[PDB]
């Protein structure tokens, strides 16, 4: 009747995470775990029928079919982990109930941090300016602003060598707009560049 | 294999030349399930009624066939039975607590030789419960407290599967003939299912035939399945390579059968925990004839005693045969020193009963 | 192999009939239609066990489904509602009443019904240069494109350098975000970013662009508008390296 996991979890790249699964069914026939990346098909991780672990590679899965509880235990976080992970338990008639899933974002591992806040230049073809927020640690945080008409999108999701980078993008219409107040009131490390006038 | 079919006419309630009785003709131990049995007055034949086609745990099948009504009033009875493992057709005058949860299934190579395809029955303590066959594909009741206590959506929800499970039953049957590499008339049996101890303990079994031999058997509690071919050896392999399929029947026949078992029984809790003792009679045409009518639940002892032991020799032994009403009926004679007793000994709910029959 | 899935954008106005295509490659068996929304988990409309035989699911109002081979499984919605915006999966499986037995989706449908199609509008894109103080501090290039004002949400931005796809350096956003939040008539906006080395920047002879593929009108599409027809197109938007 009822499956329920955390709605969101942060981990950053190289660490481990664990998402709890519970559930309360009539009857027990196994439980699945998916994995589902942004805007793709849903596929199959792990499955689980007997009390025990399950371990293939870096992705592991437990249960208890006494408490009902199962967890999905993912080592050496890499960058492609960060999806959807998908619970999903089989009832006593073979239909198949599904959780809303837990939504994994895996921050980079920046062992060189040089936060600073640039000006990109006035592309001719907008009427925007754009400020760029780049090469911050995870131990950073940006958040949206008090305006309205200023735009801020940091969480952006890397693609599948690379130049991997946490970034922020600000933008507006405004001529008060600023790349010295527009990550204002940001969590922000010491030696962080932001530009005066 | 082919195995021929046992045959005993018998009256549901003892005959009394006056009370209409129903005439019984069981079937039973017979193999491949093509059979016709016909009850016969006088040479004549009468309409009959004939039960579903049910199945042993040794993969034989059996069949119930009754008249509706016989009085009995001087005439001559029998049976006429006709099988693959019969030249001439067999003729049969009449003369006068652990609670367990079983399915099979009956597959039959194509095309249908006049058989449905594909049938699943369902058992709870040999009481016949669900029903399928590919002719009219619909999930049904055989037992009242079923239906009552099943709201409709549990079988259109199964009839669905059974669809599904028919449909790879005759996948599975090519797969075979191809392994054994002929075709034709051959059938394909299953049988899962679970029984709960009277202590509490619990058993769970899934077992495969080809043509009623033994032809896979599941351990669950190694997880590994057991064949007795160098065919069967090879799905075998395929079976046991899909670890997690293994795991699933495990807990089904541990944990989701038992369950289904318990809920049953709750169910029909009326009619499976009760207890109708025997009625005994004695009778001789020498030979000496000890019945015992109407009881419940099967597991019963008869025996035939000598002053007043156990007689070995020259016995039969009967079986326990199906009386109608849902109890059961059973029979042993003796045939025939001077001032020696016989008396025939019954044990139900021992409880034991003892009646004189002969002396000089 | 693979659970082929048509198609995967559609946009309809409400009352509009349409059908989704789903082809298993794989010998199954089972197949089935699910509905995936926010904030809950997938559910299933309507299935089949095997071919000949299907059966309504979890949510199996205002659609109807046919099986035609052991191949094709069929979604067809007569009358489009807007509550039926979501994104549909098709699954197959081997059998269905097994346990271990997984499921196998297709790539998805992206389905979005509105009760007027005069909101819907391409991406406005544009590309702006890397600032010349990231450059000499970090010796690292990067490029923001930004793709505002369309609706609805039907796009896929991807990075183009010298006539081919790039994947390296690039970062986009998971989905886009709507420009005026209060308003539900509002249009969406996504951010991306491209980051190269600065002596690949500084080269005048590389060749950047930012392209934005948008799924809107069909060719057989309805509209009686004055304004531009917003059908389906690739918007992009270009930039020259500098020395």
């Amino acid at each position: 009747q009822n499956i329920d996991q955390p709605t969101e979890m942060t981990a950053t790249e190289g660490a481990i995470v664990q998402i709890n699964c519970t559930y309360q069914t009539s009857g027990f026939n196994g439980l699945f775990w998916y994995q589902q990346h942004a805007g793709e098909a849903p596929t199959f991780l792990s499955y689980n029928v007997l009390d025990g672990l399950e371990e293939k590679g870096r992705f592991s899965s437990f249960l208890s079919r006494s408490k009902g509880y199962s967890y999905l235990l993912l080592k050496e976080l890499q960058m492609k982990d960060s999806a959807s992970y998908l619970c999903a338990v089989k009832d006593s008639n073979y239909q198949l109930i599904w959780g809303a899933g837990t939504k994994l974002i895996i921050k980079p591992n920046i062992q060189n941090p040089d936060p600073a806040v640039y000006q990109l230049r006035d592309s001719k073809s907008s009427d925007k300016s754009v400020c760029l927020f780049t090469d911050f640690d995870s131990q950073t945080n940006v958040s949206q602003s008090k305006d309205s008409d200023v735009y801020i999108t940091d969480k952006c999701v890397l693609d599948m060598m690379d130049f991997k980078s946490n970034s922020a993008v600000a933008w507006s219409n405004k001529s008060d707009f600023a790349c010295a107040n527009a990550f204002n009131n940001s969590i922000i490390p010491e030696d962080t560049f932001f530009p005066s006038p | 294999i082919q195995r021929p079919p046992k045959i005993q006419v018998y009256s549901r309630h003892p005959p009394e030349d006056g009370k209409p009785n129903y005439l019984n003709c069981y079937v039973y131990g017979f193999h491949p399930p093509q059979i016709e049995i016909d009850l016969l007055k006088n040479g004549e034949k009468i309409k009959s009624e004939q039960s579903d086609l049910s199945f042993s745990k040794d993969w034989s099948f059996y069949l119930l066939s009754h008249a509706e009504f016989t009085p009995n009033s001087k005439d001559q009875y029998s049976c006429r039975v006709k099988h693959v493992t019969l030249e001439q057709p067999r003729i049969v005058k009449w003369d006068r607590r652990t609670h367990s949860l079983r399915y099979f299934r009956l597959g039959i190579s194509e095309p249908g030789y006049g058989i449905p395809e594909f049938i699943s029955a369902g058992y709870v303590d040999s009481h016949p419960i669900t029903m399928y066959n590919s002719v009219s594909q619909l999930k049904e009741p055989r037992a009242l407290w079923m239906e009552e206590n099943l709201a409709p959506d549990h079988w259109e929800r199964y009839t669905q599967l059974l669809r599904g499970w028919q449909q790879a039953f005759k996948v599975e049957l090519k797969q075979l003939q191809h392994h054994y590499n002929h075709s034709g008339f051959h059938t394909y049996q299953r049988m899962i299912g679970c029984e709960l101890l009277e202590d509490g303990s619990i058993t769970g079994f899934l077992q495969y035939a080809y043509d009623g031999q033994d032809f896979l058997i599941f351990n669950k509690d190694t997880l590994s399945w057991m064949a007795m071919d160098n065919v069967a050896d090879i799905i075998r392999r395929v079976w046991e390579a899909n670890r997690h399929e293994l795991q699933y029947q495990k807990n089904w026949l541990e944990e989701e059968c038992i369950a289904w078992l318990k809920r049953f029984l709750e169910y029909g809790k009326d009619a499976l925990q009760r207890t109708e003792p025997p009625k005994v009679r004695v009778n001789h045409k020498t030979t000496l004839y000890c019945r015992a009518y109407g009881f419940y639940p099967p597991e019963i002892s008869i025996n035939w005693m000598k002053n007043g032991e156990e007689i070995f020799q020259d016995t039969d032994y009967g079986g326990i045969l199906p009386s109608g009403d849902g109890t059961y009926q059973t029979w042993v004679s003796v045939e025939l020193q001077n001032g020696d007793i016989y008396s025939c000994h019954v044990e139900h709910g021992g409880v034991h009963m003892v009646l004189q029959g002969f002396q000089e | 192999a693979g659970v082929t899935q048509t198609p995967k954008f559609q946009v309809l106005k409400t009352g509009q009939s349409m059908t989704l295509q789903c082809a298993q490659d794989m010998n199954h068996n089972s197949m089935y239609w699910y509905r995936q929304d926010p904030g809950m988990g997938l559910r299933l409309i309507y299935y089949s066990a095997s071919e000949g035989t299907t059966d309504k699911g979890e949510v199996p109002n205002g659609y109807n489904v046919s099986r035609l081979n052991k191949r094709e499984f069929s979604l067809r919605l007569e009358s489009a509602a807007p509550s039926q915006t979501s994104v549909y999966f098709c699954a197959s499986s081997v059998w269905t009443g097994e346990g271990s037995g997984e499921l196998f989706f297709g790539e998805g449908s992206r389905l979005t019904v509105l009760e007027d199609l005069k909101n819907v509008f391409p991406p406005e894109v544009a590309v702006f240069e890397p600032s010349e103080a990231e450059i000499s501090h970090t010796q690292k290039a990067t490029l923001v494109c930004l793709a505002t004002g369309f609706y609805p949400d039907h796009v896929e931005l991807s990075w183009w350098v010298n006539g081919k796809e790039v994947h390296s350096g690039v970062c986009t956003d998971p989905q886009p975000l709507k420009e005026q939040p209060a308003l539900n008539d509002s249009r969406y906006a996504l951010s991306s970013r491209l980051r190269v080395s600065a002596t690949f920047w500084q080269n005048p002879r590389n060749h950047f662009r930012c392209q934005v593929q948008f799924y809107g009108l069909s060719e057989n599409d309805e509209w009686t508008q004055d304004r531009a027809k917003p059908v389906t197109q690739i918007v992009s938007a270009e930039a020259w390296g500098r020395a």
